[PDB]
């Protein structure tokens, strides 16, 4: 029954905080509410750090940056920003594989290395079984998402 | 967001991405996101207590730290060959939700904000030899592990796990193989975040080869530490 298995429960955390426990808020510690990879505004790491200083997840704009180091300057910029053991993802894209061949052979290292960055999220597309593979072996990552407005692609992710 | 380097910093020129179902929503002006995710999360909250918790908040649960769990008393346990791993981790981290839930649960530990594997659910890894006893396994506070293994056949503690004032944890790992024969301890301290479930557990990076390099003196040198 689906209104049971995943109810929407409560709890309260030992500093006495309240938190709405669902199958997503409880990878994170954090409540099940984020902001979307978004070029113009999750492009700006300040506003990024402040928001996650909140405590809730976010998505980083790779589309903002036409490079792999630009995006890696916003990186190390975040991490002065952020409170320790902080944390935050990143979003991709599909369609710009130049807007792409820069991270993912990026997040792989700054993963080897161990940066807070702890999801990712490809927008605009979908990929393959075989490319959306590595995605969750080789990447030193919590999580994944995926952003379909398709029917199709949802069977895809569901392969 | 940079009008300043257009014609005569009218924004009408400009193209900006909006929701028409969710400009419903967006009234007020630059208020911090906090506020308004807040604001969010406790109508969220008020919505659930007068459903599912009589608007009594007390009748809430409540966890050491909360996160890490995937979708998917003074006793001991020994690793073997096939010795299953996550049940292994979840033998030795039990039930409750503290410390000991995380240390070989969670995946991950901070070094100044950078996430790394936990060497913990490395070295206790299980495998042929390895032998592991909790004691107070109800009570956190003292609740303490010591894991021994085949040290030229027989057995001794190799590592001890345990809690300390100001909710840190330290294992102290052992050496036998010395010098003097006796064995040698290293402390190995970390925080403790329970405020952040998903990685409570933050390793000290100060004085850190200090205490390594005191290991190492007497596993080489026959002198003093300066």
């Amino acid at each position: 029954n689906w209104l049971e298995e995943y109810h929407p429960k409560l709890i309260k955390n030992k500093s006495g905080k309240i938190f709405v426990e669902t199958k997503f808020s409880k990878l994170i510690g954090r409540p099940p509410l984020l902001v979307p990879g978004m070029t113009p505004c999750t492009v700006s790491p300040d506003f990024v750090a402040a928001t996650t200083n909140a405590g809730y997840t976010i998505e980083l704009a790779g589309g903002g940056y036409f490079s792999a180091a630009g995006m890696t300057a916003a990186i190390d910029s975040v991490v002065s920003q952020i409170e320790k053991g902080s944390t935050f993802g990143i979003n991709l894209i599909y369609v710009n594989p130049f807007m792409l061949q820069w991270g993912i052979p990026l997040i792989k290292e700054l993963r080897s290395k161990g940066y807070p960055i702890q999801f990712l999220t490809i927008g605009a597309g979908v990929p393959s079984l075989e490319v959306a593979s590595e995605y969750i072996e080789t990447l030193g990552l919590k999580y994944l998402g995926l952003k379909p407005g398709s029917i199709d692609a949802i069977s895809q992710v569901i392969n | 967001e940079h009008l300043e380097a257009v014609v005569d910093q009218d924004v009408q020129r400009t193209c900006i991405l909006h929701g028409p179902v969710a400009a419903q929503f967006t009234k007020v002006i630059d208020e911090p996101i906090k506020s308004i995710m807040d604001g969010i999360h406790d109508g969220h909250i008020k919505k659930l207590l007068h459903q599912y918790y009589g608007d009594d908040e007390s009748k809430i649960p409540a966890v050491e730290y909360f996160g890490g769990e995937s979708p998917v008393d003074s006793a001991v346990f020994k690793a073997t060959s096939s010795t299953d791993e996550e049940s292994w981790f979840k033998a030795l981290a039990g039930s409750e939700i503290n410390w000991r839930h995380a240390s070989f649960l969670c995946s991950f530990i901070t070094q100044d904000k950078m996430f790394v594997s936990n060497p913990i659910r490395k070295v206790f890894k299980p495998s042929q030899g390895m032998v592991v006893e909790i004691s107070n396994g109800n009570t956190s506070s003292k609740t303490v592990v010591t894991l021994s293994e085949p040290v030229q056949g027989e057995l001794k503690p190799t590592v001890i796990l345990k809690l300390l004032k100001e909710n840190i944890i330290q294992m102290e790992m052992i050496e036998n193989r010395t010098m003097d024969g006796k064995p040698v301890s290293l402390p190995l301290l970390y925080n403790f975040n329970p405020d952040n479930g998903f990685a409570p557990i933050s390793e000290v990076m100060e004085d850190r080869n200090q205490r390594i390099k005191e290991m190492y003196w007497k596993l080489w040198i026959d002198e003093p530490f300066n």
